């Protein structure tokens, strides 16, 4: 895909979208449904989904000015144990969350692509670069019909198949 | 025909994050999950912060003349300073740390004077090591009992708890520097102090001898405490060396604590206090300190953790 | 997909399956291989895969009737630390397990779809609603052949391609 | 042509679960992972449950007259009740909690009487504060030694451990209310009790004085213990105030413990016991209590956790 | 897929690759880009990505020769708590890491397949067994062109479409 | 036409791993994450390993005649052996475990002799229970003070810390077996030892009586310690039973520790030491022991954990 080859530095009205070329020239528009879906999943994740702030008050002493022996050794041990475990949880959590963010945003891109491909049916071919070659004249009203989910492939097959084969 | 290209946005300069499969991947945006800095100041809201200026909590508890301003004071967080010092009759507290913890978590120094009657003894003795005003003095919450005339009776006093709360009694034992002091001070070759309740007792035997000189004195006072629950009774028995209670501290339960910090206190609002000052609590983790109070982020070793807030950044080229 | 548009409240003989319409009327049958595969993965996960019950006997005291000082403070601290860490593990684990259950069951649905699509080859088109339009007469014996993995696309291409193009 | 539609089932009413990407997603089925309730009763199988009815473990250990039914008793779990009370000579146990832990984990009160010989003293003294039958009495596992005629010798007794197990000895020290009791009871102005082994020793000095009155007595007994390993020797030296051992408790290791609960015990089977009663152990987590015994679910804060057991539920509409 | 039906015990020059049959006979070659990508992800994961060795020195005592009471009970409790939590982390981590390894290597196989399919465009059909049927004569130079990403589908459509339809 | 087949490799014999969705899946390759074995030997590099052969750390600290080889010795890890034994005047250390921890973490027995002056007493007393050479002796770092002629004065000695480091003083208290020993040894019916600083004090009262015989002696010595910080002062006051310090141990902070092990030490290099011997640290987890020192893998319960290093293995058939 074209979305593997690169992203668009020129797209500022959304995260995912369409770019096109036809007889009326070129243009661009964001897809707001896939943009919002990716955003909602992320905003949820950045919030307190599996963790929250706990309020704590009186606790053990963590710093000492004197050498005491066994009790102090245990208090230090307990605190170091707690820190190592929370530091671990923080590494694993961030790597898992980042792994899921990359995967959900790549998936939203692929979903838009498959969604488009099945709307077009046999009237278009996948060029291997994130683009569909549409085999019939498709003007700006047609491109918007594809973009908003109303493209009717049955009014184009007679032309599109003649151009494909 | 026509071409319809699908894609996603990119940014001129993204940021790197770590995943399970990749050590460094560039993304459009990322946020920071570790709070690594403080304001350097402690906020005085929403928590009640009590700056012990030159006092420790125990000196404030006992009644050191420089800590007279903390009588009947309350706090959510008591703050001790490195400049704090004592300036009264030299003392020690066996298990100092536990008494400091009990008082800190109670959250108050509210003190109620009780009608203890000590007969056959001289009440309110002081020292030039604890000056109060221009003359001699002593800790304000303690009563140093000495001989009266030529005698010192065995004191047997009963103080029942007919209230609906726990009473904390602070008392101590005097340790003379010599055999020539203990028999001129409370006319007794071998003193003992016994303090008891219906459930437990503590008996302390004074130890005679010179210690290093502190504020001109080679003698010491040891501080002990007992808690009397509703329905129980406090009994004090002594034949010398009693630094008597003057009443009790009212005990409470709650969110109160203690911290050691040299940070200044200001007019700002923050729910999380560390000894380096207040910090924001809008991130799940912090690496400012391990010692925290209130609604704080978890302490971690990492100075930084980046959480992707967007997709992979793939520049146009 | 049709499996995104909705599920079937009328399917009770399995989790995944087929519904069809042909010259003999309509019908429905569950796919038992994908149903069982999803079930086996789930039954494993609901079992002691990464966790088990531990048997414990003598332990520290966790409740107190008196104010003791340092040892009690440490005992409480140790227990609160343990609880916060296990409560965290429970949140993360359940969210991860649920994330994997949704993903494995969506994937089994997509696998059945791709499996069907390649059996049909060029004799059918993906209509974008979880359905394949079959371009040749396909009676109830044909539909079962597709369902049990024995459909021979080579005996239909001559008809199916004439109807597609 | 023909249409072949692929799909999956749905249910009229599904349930909501949480995932990494979604806060609430409806699924066909979900199970509950937190056990949030108990039966309110403790099961007497498979574990051996010993209901101390009005006894604490220490009163059962010492031999309080109301606890005579627990002599040589065993348990996997000893259950203390809030109604438990003591009714014998008033006592205290320094480090009570450790003795309670030692006995609870041993799991037995098996007691073996030993031929200790105490000469020149009166054996088996009692009190009206610990009535046994119609007259005076004392703890059944202790021997209160007092003067004989006009004297009280220093007692020096040796009891070697030639067995292949550890022996637990319980002994104590009497604390008279007055100078007029200690010299009429064991003719000694200053008593001491020393108990030792080849590795450690304990010396206790009695403390004279009135405590609050408990069951008519202002006096107290302090309880101490020592463990003698195979090859070691127990030596007891005293010149007054000895509450002598009568033998030893056999120590064991194992799964035994102690719990505080007011729940009744019944004829049912359950591997997990909490103070709120037995709970099922078919879920990985519970929020019934933090105090548990046996094959129990992990304690968590959450009252509920739903685990999807199926796919997303998407209704037909 | 053919990569579901089986792997190749005869492939030793890489992890992923191609096997072919044409007018010049048969042959085999590994795909080095997908082989290295799978390896790099794995070598990273097998390294200290979310965990590292900590160096520890003085610590609490963990074994005892005497019965002490409360402090010993707490020390044992603290150590058992630490072990149960790290044992849990080890089970969850290994199962998660293995889940990701299987998923990334299955995905690299599917990526190579889709990559090939879009290079071939309409000149080949997916046979449902991990194979593409190429509908034009394709000699050893052609097969290498497909393998190294230089196949030009526009010089074959005229032949390939005649053979497909 | 032509056929282009895509696929991946397989191996004749793969290995099984566990995933989230599968309990056992065969993969081409897998590695082992739990180190389950040791060499049975402790490596003497990179850490400095000190084999106490028949000594414990405390006997080495006190100066037991068999431990004279450990004077002024240092270590990163002190290794105690099960064969270690004491052979000197019988002793006990209240809170033994804390002293053992303090010394072990300091990492050194460097000892500096100080000019303590003890007047009116006989210095350097010994015993046949601690032979040094052909005659009687005592612990090398302690000074047993006894009467001189017919008297024993109260000793009052001051030793200030004018250095820039902490000083550890080890001292003790003698416990005679009888009243006929304490008045012939240090002419005193009731001895006491008080050791103090500007911040704390310890007073010990000797306990007279026979203990089980150890090496021919029924008497004992108790060991106590104190730490004097820069600017502080050590003061010792006694009227009998003082086992005097001869100087101080220099305290340090660092990586030093102590382990109990019967494993031999050899000429190899390993960063991770367990009591079963050194282990490799190239795996994240180990199940060799819970007791470890240095750059060690985490201890887990599992004996094995397999991490896939490759893809699913699907044989040709
Ligand atoms: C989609 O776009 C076309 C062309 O602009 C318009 O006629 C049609 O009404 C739009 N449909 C929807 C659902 O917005
Ligand atoms: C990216 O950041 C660097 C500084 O780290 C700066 O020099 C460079 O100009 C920035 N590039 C863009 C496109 O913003
Ligand atoms: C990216 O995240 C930061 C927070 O670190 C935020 O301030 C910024 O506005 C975000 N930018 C975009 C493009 O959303
Ligand atoms: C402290 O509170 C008590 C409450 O009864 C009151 O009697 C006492 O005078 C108060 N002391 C000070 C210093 O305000
Ligand atoms: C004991 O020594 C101190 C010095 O610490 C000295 O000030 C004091 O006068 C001495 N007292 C006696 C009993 O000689
Ligand atoms: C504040 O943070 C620093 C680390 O930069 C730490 O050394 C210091 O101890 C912290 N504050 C206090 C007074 O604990
Ligand atoms: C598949 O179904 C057809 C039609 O019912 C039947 O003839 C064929 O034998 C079945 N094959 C298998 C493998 O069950
Ligand atoms: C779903 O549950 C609600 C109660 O929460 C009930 O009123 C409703 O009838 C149920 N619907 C179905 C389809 O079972
Ligand atoms: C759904 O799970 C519950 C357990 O919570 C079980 O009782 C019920 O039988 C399950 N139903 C189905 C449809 O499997
Ligand atoms: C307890 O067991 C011992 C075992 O020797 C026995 O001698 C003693 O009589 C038993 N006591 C009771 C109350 O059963
Ligand atoms: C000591 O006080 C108590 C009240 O607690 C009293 O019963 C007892 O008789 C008094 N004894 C003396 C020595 O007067
Ligand atoms: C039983 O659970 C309740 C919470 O509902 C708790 O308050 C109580 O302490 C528990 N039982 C006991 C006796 O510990
Ligand atoms: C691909 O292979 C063909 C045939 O061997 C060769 O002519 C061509 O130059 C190769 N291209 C690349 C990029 O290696
Ligand atoms: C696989 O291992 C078994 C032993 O577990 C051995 O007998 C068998 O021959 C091996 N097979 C292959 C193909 O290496
Ligand atoms: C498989 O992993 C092992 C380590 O357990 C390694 O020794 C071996 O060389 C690896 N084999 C392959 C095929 O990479
Ligand atoms: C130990 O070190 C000190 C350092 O001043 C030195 O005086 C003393 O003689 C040394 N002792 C031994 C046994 O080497
Ligand atoms: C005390 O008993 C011991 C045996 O432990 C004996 O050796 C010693 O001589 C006895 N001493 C007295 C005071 O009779
Ligand atoms: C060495 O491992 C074994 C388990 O096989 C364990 O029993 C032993 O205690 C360990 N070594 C030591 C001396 O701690």
């Amino acid at each position: 895909a074209g979305f593997i080859e690169n992203g668009w530095e020129g797209m500022i009205d959304g995260w995912y979208g369409f770019r096109h070329q036809n007889s009326e020239g070129t243009g661009q528009a964001a897809d707001l449904k896939s943009t919002q879906a990716a955003i909602d999943q992320i905003n949820g994740k950045l919030n307190r989904v599996i963790e929250k702030t706990n309020e704590k008050f009186h606790q053990i002493e963590k710093e000492f000015s004197e050498v005491e022996g066994r009790i102090q050794d245990l208090e230090k041990y307990v605190e170091d144990t707690k820190i190592d475990l929370w530091s671990y949880n923080a590494e694993l959590l961030v790597a898992l969350e980042n792994q899921h963010t990359i995967d959900l945003t790549d998936s939203e891109m692929n979903k838009l692509f498959e969604k488009t491909r099945r709307q077009l049916r046999e009237n278009a071919e996948d060029m291997g670069n994130g683009c569909f070659k549409i085999y019939h004249k498709c003007d700006n009203a047609c491109i918007e019909s594809i973009r908003n989910g109303t493209y009717d492939h049955d009014v184009y097959r007679d032309e599109a198949l003649n151009n494909r084969f | 025909t026509a071409t319809l290209c699908l894609g996603h946005h990119a940014v001129p300069n993204g940021t790197l994050v770590k995943t399970i499969t990749d050590d460094q991947i560039e993304v459009t945006n990322a946020t920071e999950l570790v709070q690594s800095s403080s304001t350097g100041k402690i906020c005085n809201n929403p928590h009640r912060i009590l700056d012990g200026i030159d006092c420790t909590l125990i000196d404030a508890l006992l009644g050191d003349p420089h800590c007279d301003v903390f009588q009947n004071e309350t706090w959510d967080l008591f703050v001790e300073r490195s400049k704090a010092f004592s300036n009264c009759y030299p003392y020690d507290v066996p298990d100092y740390a536990s008494l400091r913890s009990l008082v800190a978590s109670s959250g108050t120094l509210e003190f109620i004077t009780e009608g203890f009657t000590w007969t056959g003894v001289t009440q309110n003795g002081g020292s030039n090591a604890c000056k109060r005003g221009p003359g001699s003095g002593f800790f304000s919450r303690l009563n140093w009992l000495t001989k009266s005339g030529s005698t010192y009776p065995v004191l047997n006093v009963t103080m029942p708890n007919n209230d609906n709360f726990d009473k904390l009694y602070i008392w101590g034992v005097h340790h003379p520097s010599t055999n020539q002091e203990q028999t001129s001070l409370y006319v007794q070759a071998s003193g003992r102090v016994t303090v008891s309740t219906r459930r437990s007792q503590q008996t302390i035997i004074p130890n005679i001898g010179s210690r290093p000189w502190v504020r001109g004195l080679s003698s010491r006072i040891s501080i002990y405490w007992t808690i009397v629950k509703p329905g129980d009774v406090l009994v004090i028995n002594s034949n010398g060396n009693l630094i008597a209670p003057r009443g009790y501290f009212k005990m409470r339960t709650g969110k109160s604590s203690i911290m050691r910090s040299d940070a200044p206190i200001d007019t700002c609002i923050s729910e999380c206090i560390t000894p380096n000052g207040s910090i924001p609590n809008d991130k799940p983790f912090q690496n400012v300190n391990k010692i925290t109070y209130g609604a704080c982020p978890k302490y971690v070793k990492q100075n930084t953790l980046k959480l992707a807030t967007g997709m992979r950044n793939v520049p146009e080229k």
